[PDB]
């Protein structure tokens, strides 16, 4: 799929997901939500080949439930970022890759922090307060590195990601038909229906 | 590079009566421009009063009706002597040809015979399995020839009643199997004269209550 | 898969009134080098089949071993294996057959175009041609590579359908043979002169003739023609 | 194709063999590759039919115009005109050519030139698909100042062991003898050279 | 092929074409692009004939296992969920099918979309094949919620029809069906060359064409 | 296609089938092969069937501007040189290759040329796809000093040998008997041994089955007076 | 890609006693769009009929250059052109582009004004000639045609009999091809009278 | 350029144009007008390769206003769509051809008849009551098909077109920034400012 | 190279020249080509040197294991073995050899196999990018039953054209006999076979 973006504020994470998909020259669906709950404070977004990103998801998110459970207890952002990269780490090197980018979004419960991981297909991991997949960062880093600061609010977070889309918006050749937003703090997982 | 395939000419023919049913095709078998046999049987008597015919690769052809026979031998050994219906072949070789999704048998089959209800049926499959039971199809070299000329004579197709004018069409009347045979021969015939691979002999299998049935017919040997 | 390295030209036949003839040359060509002169294409099988071989040599060689010990293998715990129980030309021919298909549906062929001739028990004749793509087909003439499309032109002049069989001699079939032969070697430049003919009689039985030779080759009016077009010395 | 050129005590001898091959097929098994550029001027062909035929034509034409001008060309100018159009046009040409001539100042004189352009002059040269199997052979063989049946038996039994090893040379062999008697043609069948 | 099938107040509506093609030759005039795989559960094909058969007629083994071993119907998701996973295992391998699942279970209508890439699509409308983006274009100008059941088998069929017209590798004739609570209901066989000249006159559609 | 190019002791003759194919299709089934050049050189062709003709009928009008030149009958030598040459410019790009015979105040001849540019002398030939089939049969029954009535039995059973074994070639033979002091004749479908049989049915429609939605008339007529 | 199957379109001519007769689809497309049902392949100069098949682009192009050339051989010549010489200046004219040719299929057909001998003719892209006697046909589906026209066909039809036998012959051969259809029109032509029908066909 | 769409009413031509131009990953321009007045009463829209498309839209101007001072006459709208035509079709077996789809909306005084033609870059020319150019045919014919009429107004033919765009904009992957549209009748060529 | 096998009365001697090129540089110039798979049978190889190497050193422990079981092997023995190896991994082998041993019972034996896997039987062979410049000296020169002198004037003298003509073949000639006196190594420097 096309565009997802993340930004990490003062006490929240907020991942924004475009809505289209597309097959041959028609769009066949406009309101699709490109992320899984992986834990009550874990969310992760994802995009790339047709098919392989679902399926890379929904893998994932059966093996950190299935870790919950066996523990009653939840894996911090960081531990579940961890065990993503090594799985498509071992991915690469396949007979045939998955071919999938991911943002995971979390609060640690422990540290009382909000935290975004940027991991790629390749594997490649990073801790950054903001971030985005494929193209998307050409238009939407400049705005981000110098509106953002580490103090921000949820709603001035909004606002600055308001500022992102309607960049995109104007600058891409590609419609991706607006965005899901969601929002990750430490009472959970919620999704902002009016954006 | 080895080419595994091959093309070995040929064409067939399965027309679908209202009691009966026939499976034709020329005995002519090629490579290339040369003659390797102008008799050459291409349609078998299969058992069961089903009778067969693999066109295309004529080594994926024979593979294919071999197989399909001794599938045949198999169910009355597995299920009491039952019958093989025509409708339980088409299933069962839709599984053989899908077996080689990834290597396909190079063959456009077809089968005849008779439904459960005793009225005539033809059966009619791709290279990779999928299949449908049809009233008319010609298959092969000459198939875009013939095609047309059975969707105008059996399934009167563009013909309308003189005096109406396009308003009511030629209705939908059984043909015989005297008048089936006609449009067999003159089918074959058509296709000697403008394809090249098509000739020397014509062999004609009818299927009816009674049994199997064979004719044969000279063609052109040019 | 691979490609044919040294190899051997056209393999001939026909059906007449009381059996089968077949024909090849004595060549190992390595490409357009002649460079083995003494190979045997035609290979018996007992005293009512005989296998001949066109194509790659190492796998004729192969097939060879193959016939070999299947008359070997036929024979064990067999009384009957020189009467009712031995090998029938269809038998050898089918066994062939199922290995040059099964060859190519793993893309790793027997390189080569084979026609098994023989007489049945009933006194049947056999004549059927099959090659390294499997496919398989008979006629009352049969021949590999040049031979289809110079010899067969001829002997189809002598047996043009099923009822011309019991009007052909075995004198105007091995005729018809010899004289395909010679306009083989005139035109196939992978052809030698030298080769071996076997007839199967249902009667007469097995005849095996080695070191034959082209004969009665016309060449005397090569004197007469000069240069390519207006040259007249 | 087998083709060679041979020079001797009273002149020079063309040969060669008769076939020229499609493939695998014969399309001509009495070929003459013996071609006239002058009256005792000849050259044997080799490569593209098309193009070899194209050039002696053209060879033949230019020494026609100079000896209407100055007389009668040595074999040397005929093989300068040969090379020329084989050197200047060799993107597009496939030519391998031998030539052959005699003069009563400069006797017997063979010159050979292969794909590129080149010229050599030689005692005797060999040329064609079929010349590689006979180096050994000939190179044994040869000797200066043989006699013309001498010469005429040395050429028929090198093309004979070249036509008996490769496929694309056979038939019959014919031959061209150059000195002051005249032009002679010869030839020499299959049942006489295969025996050898 | 044109394939679609859209939700509606009284249940999904599917519509097909028949039309088969070998390059530029019509190999098949009249195919069936409809799989009843039970009472309850339709599917439509739609690229690969032999891989929508064979694929789509192991779903339906398959969904026949699920009500022996759990003594219910399975669910439209679950269904469309065995299928794309089918599809996953022949990941890259070369399979072409385009596919809907339709259906009523206790969740009451339902439709998902699935593809050779595992694609798994849950939608209130969809088409597929080489003509379904003139059929989109007659869907959303004249989809509603509030659809009759007569409308609604009209939409589809004109839809299919729009299709059938304009590309070159639809036609033939119209399948239609209508799955209700009670099951699925077929709606017959429209030839489109029939089919036209009577929607011609009575619409006034299609003025540019004469006749 | 197949044609045969044979020699005899007071002439030469040709001889063709009359198929014409597009790939595995038959176009055309009774063909005309054998052109004229001039009227005792007549040459006959395979390969690119519009090439053959193109030129065929450019040197064809270059020779008959030559002979009306030169106030002479018009020479096989002169047709050779002039299609080779044309030919080699070319480079094989004008795929014909042709059999050409004739007779002139010189005597009898009998070439082939090809598409590159090489040409070929012979008491025999055979071109096309059934050249082999026919080249089987020429080896087989050719011999020196045939007569007439012997060289067009020997062609046309060469030119059979191709009808029957060959599928690219068929129908009928065309024949071309050019003989020295005489004029040429052209005899064509020589042979005639491929008739279609008659049909079981008559497909003759009622008038009226096809629908109609609009007649009529075109004027092809010129603009009228008055 | 193919030039020839771009556009699509069919073509056939056929002979009749005294006179003959030359029909087309009406198909105009863009591959696998199709995009005019008015497209006419068949034109007139004088009383010489052509038909052009393949692209589209070519067919129009043609159509103006021989509309050109028979116009000024009529004011040179004081006579309108015959099919004989028609069908020997098409050749001429397709062969002088023998390495860069137009991509088409014509057709002529006519009847001789002087002979009132009934002709037809059919071309490769390149110029060589295809005189049959009794039809000729061009186009996306030629072998749909070459199977019904052989099969249909008989010689020393009469006119209205004739209109049947080609107008079934197109119309069977046009719904086994994608890219053929959409309309059909028949001239049926005598020696005096030019007749042209549209007929009624699906429309898929 | 991406769509240009065209359709003949009662007494009017419309044509629409999209607005968008793209180089590389980034657009350009949101308000680009692919058009040409070629005569006071003929337009002509315009799509294809970058650079080509006005080039030739110019100099196929240029000769159409040079034919009208040198006659003091403008020509038909068949006749100009004969001349364009004639120049694509020469321009296709040129070296480098002209990469440019084309659609010209006319007005004919002498028959009082609005004209609209199709031609392609090979000089495939067709006279129709609507038409388009690329990918923009296969969402619009079929709306096409079902609601034109010939007799429609000139604000009937708007809405219709509205509905065209409506759609594009629905199923299409590209965002083309909108359309241009200009409206050709016996009184001229008028831009609609608001659409 | 140049490899060749020659049988004659007393039994039978192989022969090579000691050529290896890397391209057109000589990576060295004294090869020793002629290979013991057993006491007195012997390979002459040609292609790929890693693949003939490591073929004859298989060949050399199966007949080694042989040897202990059955007893002393036959050179058709020793040649089968070779060719199975030889056929069976054609796909992945290029390689040319002579096999060459003596028998008291088979006496002087000669089997050459081929780029396929082919076995043939000769009198004699020759093998190697130089033996296509010696295939017409060698089929006039040799005969049957000659003695030790003449078969080895006869590898010489065929050898040395084909040195004289293929740029990969070069160095010295070197030989061995097989015989039942026992086993012969010989040597030829270039200052004796040039000058011939
Ligand atoms: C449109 C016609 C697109 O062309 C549809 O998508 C249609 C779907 C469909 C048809 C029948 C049954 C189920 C679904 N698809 C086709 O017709 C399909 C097109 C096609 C071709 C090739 C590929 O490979 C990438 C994909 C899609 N055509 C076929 O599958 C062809 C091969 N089928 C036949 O040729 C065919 C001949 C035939 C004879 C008798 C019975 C069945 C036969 C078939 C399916
Ligand atoms: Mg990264
Ligand atoms: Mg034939
Ligand atoms: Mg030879
Ligand atoms: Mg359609
Ligand atoms: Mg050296």
């Amino acid at each position: 799929m096309d565009i997802i973006l993340g930004i990490r504020v003062q006490d929240s994470v907020i991942l924004a997901s475009s809505k289209a998909v597309t097959r041959g020259i028609s769009v066949l669906k406009d309101s699709d939500d490109k992320t899984r709950q992986l834990s009550p404070h874990t969310l992760m977004s994802f995009a790339g080949e047709a098919g392989d990103t679902v399926q890379f998801a929904e893998y994932i998110q059966a093996n950190i439930q299935l870790y919950s459970i066996r523990e009653d207890y939840e894996l911090s952002p960081q531990a579940v970022s961890s065990f993503v990269r090594q799985e498509l780490a071992k991915s690469i090197r396949s007979r045939r890759p998955y071919q999938v980018n991911v943002l995971i979004g979390g609060y640690d419960k422990k540290k009382n922090k909000p935290e975004l991981y940027q991991i790629d297909y390749l594997g490649t991991k990073v801790e950054l307060p903001y971030g985005a997949h494929g193209y998307s960062g050409f238009y939407t880093f400049s705005l981000l590195d110098h509106h953002y600061r580490p103090d921000m609010t949820t709603e001035e977070g909004l606002d600055l990601l308001k500022l992102c889309v309607q960049e995109l918006e104007k600058r891409m050749p590609m419609d991706f038909k607006g965005v899901i937003v969601k929002i990750v703090d430490k009472d959970g997982i919620r999704q902002v229906d009016d954006f | 590079q080895f080419n595994p395939y091959g093309d070995n000419g040929g064409t067939i023919l399965g027309i679908a009566g209202e009691d009966f049913a026939v499976l034709a095709g020329d005995t002519r078998n090629i490579t290339d421009y040369s003659i390797n046999s102008r008799y050459e049987p291409k349609v078998f008597d299969c058992g069961d009063n089903i009778v067969m015919s693999a066109n295309g690769f004529a080594a994926d052809g024979d593979a294919l009706v071999k197989r399909f026979k001794n599938s045949v031998k198999w169910y009355h050994f597995d299920h009491n002597d039952k019958k093989l219906s025509i409708n339980s072949a088409a299933r069962n070789i839709q599984h053989l040809l899908y077996s080689r999704r990834f290597f396909p048998y190079y063959v456009y089959n077809i089968i005849a015979g008779l439904d459960e209800d005793g009225k005539g049926a033809v059966y009619s499959f791709d290279p990779v399995g999928s299949y449908q039971r049809e009233q008319c199809r010609a298959g092969g070299a000459a198939a875009s020839l013939i095609m047309p000329f059975l969707d105008n004579q059996v399934n009167f197709k563009n013909q309308y009643e003189p005096g109406t004018n396009g308003k009511v069409k030629k209705p939908l009347k059984y043909l015989s199997v005297e008048e089936v045979i006609k449009l067999v021969r003159d089918s074959f015939t058509s296709a000697t004269e403008r394809h090249i691979q098509v000739g020397d002999g014509l062999e004609i299998l009818i299927v009816t209550k009674d049994g199997v049935r064979k004719e044969f017919y000279e063609l052109k040997r040019d | 898969t691979q490609q044919p390295i040294v190899t051997g030209t056209s393999v001939i036949s026909m059906k007449y009134d009381n059996g089968v003839i077949i024909a090849a040359d004595n060549l190992g060509s390595y490409g357009s080098l002649l460079r083995f002169n003494g190979v045997e294409r035609l290979i018996p099988v007992g005293d009512n089949t005989v296998v001949g071989i066109s194509g790659d040599i190492s796998d004729m060689q192969h097939i060879e071993r193959l016939l070999k010990d299947l008359v070997t293998e036929n024979a064990y715990d067999n009384p009957l294996a020189d009467a009712e129980e031995a090998l029938e030309p269809s038998y050898i021919f089918e066994y062939l057959a199922t290995v040059m298909y099964q060859r190519r549906s793993k893309m790793n062929p027997l390189w080569n175009a084979i026609i098994v001739a023989g007489v049945q028990s009933n006194g049947d004749q056999f004549l059927r041609y099959v090659n390294l793509l499997g496919v398989t087909y008979s006629s009352p003439t049969l021949a590999t590579g040049f031979g289809a499309h110079m010899a067969n032109p001829l002997l189809r002049k002598v047996v043009d359908r099923e009822s011309d069989i019991p009007k052909t001699t075995v004198q105007v079939a091995e005729e018809a043979i010899v004289n395909a032969m010679r306009v083989l070697y005139y035109r196939d430049a992978r052809s030698s002169r030298n080769f071996s003919l076997a007839i199967i009689d249902k009667n007469t039985g097995l005849t095996f003739k080695k070191n034959l030779q082209v004969e009665n080759m016309k060449w005397d009016f090569a004197k007469d023609i000069k240069g390519y077009g207006t040259q007249k010395i | 194709t087998s083709i060679m050129a041979v020079t001797f005590k009273d002149g020079v001898i063309l040969g060669a063999d008769s076939r020229t091959t499609t493939g695998a097929y014969i399309a001509n098994r009495v070929t003459d590759k013996l071609t006239r550029v002058h009256d005792k001027i000849w050259c044997c062909r080799s490569g593209s039919a098309a193009d070899t035929q194209a050039i002696a034509d053209i060879v033949q034409y230019h020494l026609e115009l100079y000896t209407s001008q100055y007389g009668t060309p040595s074999t040397e100018t005929a093989a300068s005109v040969f090379k020329e159009l084989c050197y200047e046009n060799k993107d597009n040409l496939t030519a391998g050519i031998i030539v052959a001539g005699y003069d009563d100042k400069n006797k017997g004189e063979v010159y050979t030139i292969p794909l590129g352009g080149s010229v050599h002059k030689l005692p005797y040269a060999i040329a064609g698909s079929g010349s590689t199997f006979i180096y050994g052979y000939c190179d044994k063989n040869f000797r200066e100042n043989m006699s013309k049946e001498e010469t005429v038996d040395f050429i028929k039994h090198s093309l004979s062991q070249a036509i008996k090893w490769d496929g694309s040379s056979g038939g019959v062999i014919r031959m061209v003898v150059l000195t002051a008697a005249g032009v002679e043609r010869l030839i020499f069948y299959p049942d006489e050279y295969e025996q050898l | 092929t044109t394939t679609l099938a859209f939700k509606f107040q009284h249940g999904v509506i599917a519509a097909v074409d028949s039309r088969a093609s070998a390059g530029s030759y019509i190999s098949a005039l009249r195919m069936n692009k409809v799989i009843e795989i039970n009472p309850y559960l339709l599917g439509t094909m739609s690229g690969c004939a032999a891989d929508c058969q064979y694929w789509e007629r192991l779903l339906a083994k398959e969904c026949r296992l699920y009500y022996l071993r759990n003594g219910e119907r399975i669910s439209v998701s679950a269904a469309s969920k065995l299928l794309s996973n089918m599809m996953c295992q022949y990941r890259g391998m070369g399979l072409s099918m385009g596919s809907m699942i339709c259906g009523w279970d206790k969740k009451g209508p339902g439709l998902y979309y699935v593809d050779e890439h595992g694609t798994r699509l849950s939608g209130n409308m969809f088409s597929t094949g080489s003509g379904n983006t003139y059929a989109y274009g007659v869907l959303d100008s004249n989809y509603k919620w509030d659809l009759s059941v007569e409308d609604a088998l009209y939409l589809g069929k004109r839809s299919i029809l729009a299709a059938a017209h304009r590309d070159a590798y639809s036609g033939g004739s119209v399948n239609l069906y209508h799955v209700t609570e009670d099951g699925w209901i077929y709606h017959g066989n429209h030839d489109v060359g029939e089919l036209f000249w009577k929607v011609k006159e009575e619409e006034g559609s299609f003025n540019n064409v004469i006749g | 296609t197949t044609i045969v190019g044979v020699k005899f002791n007071n002439g030469v003759v040709i001889a063709a089938d009359t198929r014409s194919t597009q790939g595995p299709i038959v176009a055309d089934k009774n063909c005309a092969k054998l052109h004229r050049i001039s009227p005792k050189i007549w040459c006959a062709g395979a390969g690119t069937a519009a090439d053959t003709e193109a030129v065929t009928q450019l040197i064809g009008s270059n020779i008959e501007l030559h002979s009306l030149y030169t106030s002479r009958e018009p020479r096989v030598v002169s047709a050779l040189q002039m299609l080779k040459q044309h030919l080699f410019k070319y480079q094989g790009h004008i795929g014909a290759y042709l059999i050409v015979a004739g007779v002139d105040p010189t005597g009898s001849h009998l070439f082939s040329i090809h598409a590159h540019g090489s040409t070929d002398v012979g008491y025999y030939l055979s071109l096309g796809s059934g050249s082999l089939a026919a080249m089987a049969v020429l080896e087989s029954h050719w011999k020196q000093d045939l007569t007439k009535e012997e060289a067009i039995k020997l062609a046309s059973d060469a030119i059979q040998a191709g009808i029957w074994n060959d599928l690219g070639s068929g129908s009928n033979v065309d024949v071309c008997v050019m003989e020295i002091g005489k004029d040429a004749e052209y005899l064509r479908n020589y042979l005639t041994p491929n008739v279609r049989e008659e049909k079981q049915k008559s497909y003759k429609f009622p008038r009226g089955t096809t629908a109609v939605l609009k007649e009529s008339i075109v004027n092809i007529c010129d603009i009228q007076e008055e | 890609s193919d030039p020839s199957s771009i556009n699509g379109g069919i073509v056939v001519a056929m002979t009749g006693k005294d006179c003959v007769a030359i029909a087309c689809d009406l198909r105009l497309g863009s591959q696998s769009l199709g995009v005019s049902n008015k497209f006419e392949k068949i034109f007139h100069y004088g009383h010489v009929f052509l038909g052009i098949t393949g692209l589209a682009t070519d067919v129009t192009t043609l159509n103006e250059m021989f509309r050109y050339k028979t116009n000024l051989y009529k004011l040179k010549e004081e006579r309108a052109i015959e099919p004989e010489t028609f069908t020997q200046l098409v050749s001429s004219s397709l062969y002088e582009r023998r390495f860069g040719p137009y991509f088409v299929g014509p057709v002529v057909a006519g009847i001789n004004s002087k002979s009132g001998k009934p002709f037809i003719a059919g071309f490769d892209l390149i110029g060589c000639i295809d005189e049959a006697k009794d039809f000729i046909v061009s186009g996306t589906a030629s072998d749909q045609l070459f199977g019904m026209c052989e099969s249909l066909y008989e010689p020393n039809l009469e006119p209205e009999d004739l209109f049947e036998t080609i107008s079934q012959a197109l119309l069977n051969a046009a719904d086994r091809d994608a890219l053929s259809g959409w309309g059909a029109v028949v001239y049926i032509i005598k020696k005096d009278e030019v007749v042209k029908r549209y007929l009624k066909m699906r429309q898929d």
